[PDB]
């Protein structure tokens, strides 16, 4: 899983070398940034339900057809509403995981790999999820470097869907 | 591979859960203790050539059979291979120390090593003795109170011993 | 040249990816450590002549034969003395460069690659240089994290010669 | 590749010299300014998909010939290639910003690109127009005063413009 | 370009062999099927404008938001309406080309390669185009083997978008 | 691989024999029935995306465990792999239908698949349920009386069911 | 085994693709040509003994030395006569198989692969077999497209021996 | 590569156009004439070994210098290479005949061949003479009125001559 | 691989010993006998095609089942494979004769051959009969008293029989 | 070209090594054997015409049909007789070259590479040439090690044709 | 590559000729002189490390610019490359001496070397000076009258000088 | 193991060929040279103890510090003296083995592979061993071609250490 620590090790190991100060500096940077990253992760976790609920409604407001149109890919039934809330919660859980791990690895492995295939096969619009993510970014309530951390991972997801 | 943070995430993900306050606290404590971990890695790496050489010289003094003609460390090609293995093992242990998790050691180094040695006829028991000697030397170097801000690294030393013990058990 | 910044870029570029927060944290770690590293580099530079002079004499004291034995590989002539002082100064300049660049890259490229070949071909003993380096480490006068930085690169050279 | 620190070392080494106080001071200043550089890279990278898409949409609105049947961006394979090139160029510019040196951009991206486009029949002039539009968008995003601790990033913006200008000149 | 004739040649050429009867039979099959395929191609061409016009409206009826929603990716402006009509005409022209060439090669080269990338980058929904194609299939007016030919290439496009 | 004609030849050759009138007649009958076989292949292939999607949606509605966190189709990488396998299986079944022989299915797809799934921890029983659902959908599409010259394709449908049943048995 | 159907499948499978109309046309061509090919195969089979007998004698007439010259590679003994009749019957059986399978695959696998090696090792002259084949072509009694089919496979064997 | 149908499409696509009635008619005529084209390919391929051998024997009878010691076809390795080239050229000409287009011949065979021969010191003029002899033999075989339903293949023969002439010009 | 001299060294080295006078004498005797060994290798190699062909013709005359349709040497591909194997075996036996040691034969040819034949369904017993026939022919050729300086090659013939017997046992 | 000296060099060069005594011994073996090999080469050269003439007649006696049968591949015309005499002289010249060079390289490069292809394409029987070679071996008049040398290269050609 | 014997054959073959008595005599003389050639190769090879080291030490004493910072032999990687090239050149010269022909030297070493050095910025003139120094040392070692059966190796020394001169001219 | 016989076999085996006269000449060269090589091997063996003893003292005389300097890598203790005598005896045993085997293979496998690594890791100076070897060469007492043989292998070791 891609984290600053596993990237450092992987570099040293590709080269058949012991870790050098070059890598240890990298991990120190991770450890110092973890202060801001854990603050973000805890905040998003504590406020997860309201962010998920609000984000789903942001999607339905932007895209009203998703609440009415017939088909199992839409949120026009109780099951579709539940699938959508589930999926938004998945995106937000992944953001929290990236913050904890100090990199994109959790999102990359558990969500981004195969994303394009799933969206195509099941007729899910990337724009739905981009809207959810933009709501989370706007409303997470963070400031300072905790906000910068959260937004970096939210924007990474948005870029993955664009 | 996984580090200590990735391991908690992976476990969380398999349950579909956000982390708990206790899990956040545990990770925050790991970060708080990070300078000690960096010092241990730096110290051991900075001394790697002597840790290996000294453990090899001691093994062969205690186990002369290994360097008699016909012995598994006789000829320069076999001696170089043995020295290399000691360096490899120590390298992967230091990765495990940085990561705070044994996965890189298990996956990239220890898995299959017993079988490798059995096919070769290398005596894994004697390998285990070389690992133990590096363990004791590494710990003494990492935990040297001179030239460092004073504090208690005992938990970290216990963790570091663990990794060496795991390597030894995998080959013995 | 291996520095935390070029390692970060190289990782992103191997993967065909934009830099992510995983890499930016690594560079921040470099930037924070540069405080200690530049302090070490300036100190070693300012005291270079005395360290070089003292280190050469440490070698001659440890290995007296190098001052008397006949042959162009030994410091038993004015030319050999000058070659040796030159070489010690090369090692110390490289340490300063590693400190400035935040990694082993300068030493790796300009000194370690081909080292073993040169020592063999010209009949130079690695132990000579190990002694010089051990003197520098003992006598550079640094403390705190500046010392830790300097010693990491000096020990890296020692390991390269062992 | 070289970063800004490696470049000073390389120059020093070719002269056989230790650094001077002025050179140390210059590097220390670079480090002092590092948070701004990290913010620029983060901002631009975080917006990369919109910077590319918006510049592409604007190019094709201004240069409809490129998307008429027979045009160099007609067919989805050629459009995907064009979009990819814009992403590539922006990726390598952001590497240059982190490094504080153009070498990675020159060596891994711009060298030979003019010749590549000439062999293909891709109009390098139109590429230069897409680069300029990304430049202006990137700078506006990196230099946005909202949501960041206030300070002067003008020198950095001039450096960032430089890298984009260098890419544009290499293809035009 | 993938046609029965170029596939036959390519097979023989990979194997460093002259064409054999195995390949000549394949081309004969193409030549006999061309009767039905050219009938389809001419019909679709002759009725292209009405099919394109009707197909665009089928999309707008299925997806009303595409006529009202703000953004350059939607058909809520005269330019967006023109882009959409253009694109539907592209799909239908490609179907005619596949019919003429006796295989998928024209669609594969000029439309399918990069399709997924374009749809993602420009925020175009595959479902829009699937609807257009389903209208063409329903309303082309062909029967017998000419219909089977047309529908095979229309369904190939639909599968490419699913 | 073998088709239906190659299979008769191979058997003949191992005996050193020319074909008999009965064997010639059998092959001639296969050729006579060929338009039906081409229609089945065309119909199923033309509907492949819906056959897969609909069977996947139905499996996961019936077997929600597969898509709960920790389940074998949880995460997009595992879901994409599962969807891919369903497409693969259906692709190889359609090859078998064109060939009039199961050899391509057995050799290039089913051999080793049980062992692959066991090593992964993928539940082959659930795979068998997805295959059965594609079988029923495929047969309904191939055997739809609308929009085709009327005739009896019952023997062909029985043959097509066979191939799907063989795939299901290989993974269950 | 190379047949139009296995070549079609192999193409689709190399590309990881479902069969397309491009391949189905190829198999239809095979199915239509099978009418002529099966007519040829049945005729050659029904008249196999006389063709084999006549062909062997054509060889002996063209090459009289093969009936008198001492050595186990010649037809100057009852065993050599039997080996030769056997081999001619092998060539004709293979032609029938190619006709049934709609391609060269049976001949390629069972006869042509290793042919050159066998002829060399056992001192068998390719010209012997070319003569046999030319007799079969001249005397099979076929007309129209059945003749064209038979002759294509007979000439393929002749080319393999040239 | 392109065949005759693909070539019309490619041209259409670069203009963004549907085909015209005249273009449809032209392609339909090509299909109508297809049995003749298949017969030409079959005949020439079926005679390929004699066409090559006879042209080679005639070249070397007329140009004995090529087979004198020191000549470019002297030694069995060079003779085998020369025979192979004649087979290659004839193979690619027959592909062009099936396709109704020279692209496969130009792209996969003739491009760079002049330069290949110049680097080797092979006399491209003599190659051109071997091609002409195969051309005349091939045409006589394809256009033999015996044993075929009577009709006029003169336009096809002119097209076939063209392909051989193009090969000859590329090496001469 | 090892030759006869290398084998003595290897044994010495594992004991850490210089050679003894007896071992030196043994090697000197091997050298003294070398012309005979060279003659055997030359004779057998010079006759290799007939030794193989004649043994193959005899096997198939005695074991007609192998060349009946369905038999393991039926079809030209299987016959060519069988002939090739006979050539391979004889080639590796001749290497062993030159080396004065079986190691090259064991390592590069015989190891795994039994398993290869079992997986294929080739009858290793019949292979052993072909080896025996080559053995008898090879020995008669190597040991022919005509056209060579007279002397006693009986010990060498016994050694050569050994190598063939070892090959036969490895496949039977 | 394969000679003991070029094989020695090639071995050393593959390994990136200077020649060692292992290779120098090999070349000495060549130099000592050259005594016998040059004696053979000179003898065969001096008696080349009679050996060539006699060998051709041996072929015609063994294979009488080659003197009467119609076709340009046979020696039934003055041109065919001249081609055959030429070819036998080629084989004998190559044997002389192998003797001079101390290995098979000249035969391998100038005659064996492509041999099988030529014999097939031009309908030349390997058995013709085997007979010629067997006559040369029987009648070259050499004894001792000169004979052993000559026969090794003549038998090498025979094996190449078998 | 060619040796001295192969070169005469190749020339003969291009003329279609058997060798003449004069050519046989020339080759026989080469063989007669072979022990001297073997001694030269052995002597030079046995001294290769000192010939290289001593020539390198002398070059850098005379041409200090090459080892000043910025010079082409400055840094251990460039010094190792320079030493390697000297070893390479001497290795290929010794091959040429064994072969009695320059072809291996020309083909595998000298061809393209001038261009290699120009692209690198290595001063080929200085390379030529290192070659000349190895030449003089090699000749003195090969032609040392001590410890060898006395005779005249002057022609061989002239030939050996030639090869070194050819290497020098190729890089200068 | 590299010997003239295993090099000959390896060449033939790489090429999938029977041994030819090219290889047999090489082995004959080995067999003739073995006369001189075995004479050298026996002499060195018979006088091994005195050569080893004298060689060790040559090293100590050239390098006096090795008898006094503190450290386990030096011969300043009884154990270090024993290690050194052991190692010199290893070099001389290997020379005898190369002479017996007719090539460098024993030295290459048992001593040279890994040499550089061992010398570095254990701080052993190559110059120590070069001196020992130079003493053996000077004092082995051989003449003629036996001396040439011995010296070739002794100089090969010296080159390996340079
Ligand atoms: C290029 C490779 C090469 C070959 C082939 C070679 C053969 C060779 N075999 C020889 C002798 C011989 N060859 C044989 C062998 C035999 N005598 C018999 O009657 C046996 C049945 C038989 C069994 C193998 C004997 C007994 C001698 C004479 C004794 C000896 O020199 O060992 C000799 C010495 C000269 C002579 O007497 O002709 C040579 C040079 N030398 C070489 O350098």
């Amino acid at each position: 899983m891609k984290t600053p620590i596993t990237e450092a090790i992987a570099a040293a190991d590709t080269q058949g070398r012991f870790l050098s100060n070059t890598e240890l500096q990298a991990v120190d940077g991770r450890f110092k940034r973890a202060v801001a990253s854990m603050e973000a992760a805890r905040a998003l976790t504590n406020n997860a339900q309201s962010l998920i609920d609000g984000a789903a409604q942001a999607v339905y407001q932007k895209f009203p057809y998703t609440t009415t149109m017939q088909g199992s890919q839409y949120a026009s039934t109780p099951e579709g509403k539940a699938k959508c809330a589930r999926d938004i919660g998945y995106y937000l859980r992944m953001v929290t995981y990236c913050l904890v791990a100090g990199g994109t690895g959790p999102m990359d492995e558990y969500l981004i790999a195969g994303l394009s295939e799933i969206n195509s096969t099941f007729d899910l619009s990337p724009s739905w999820y981009i809207e959810a993510l933009k709501y989370i970014k706007a409303n997470h309530g963070l400031t300072g470097q905790a906000a910068v951390e959260a937004n970096a991972y939210i924007d990474y997801a948005i870029n993955a869907l664009s | 591979m996984l580090d200590a943070f990735a391991k908690v995430v992976a476990q969380a993900d398999a349950r579909g859960e956000f982390l708990t306050n206790a899990q956040f606290d545990a990770l925050s404590n790991l970060v708080k203790e990070g300078n000690k971990r960096l010092d241990a890695v730096n110290r051991i790496t900075s001394n790697a050539s002597t840790i290996v050489a000294n453990a090899a010289r001691a093994l062969f003094a205690e186990q002369p059979q290994l360097i008699q003609p016909g012995g598994n460390a006789y000829t320069n090609r076999r001696m170089a291979a043995c020295l290399r293995d000691m360096e490899i093992i120590l390298r992967y242990v230091t990765y495990a120390i940085l990561a705070g998790d044994s996965s890189v050691l298990d996956d990239r180094c220890l898995n299959g090593l017993r079988e490798t040695y059995q096919a070769l006829g290398t005596p894994g028991s004697s390998v285990a003795v070389a690992i133990q000697k590096m363990k004791d030397a590494a710990i003494a170097i990492a935990n040297d109170p001179n030239g460092i801000t004073p504090g208690d690294c005992s938990a970290l030393m216990s963790e570091i011993a663990g990794y060496f013990d795991r390597a030894a058990a995998a080959v013995a």
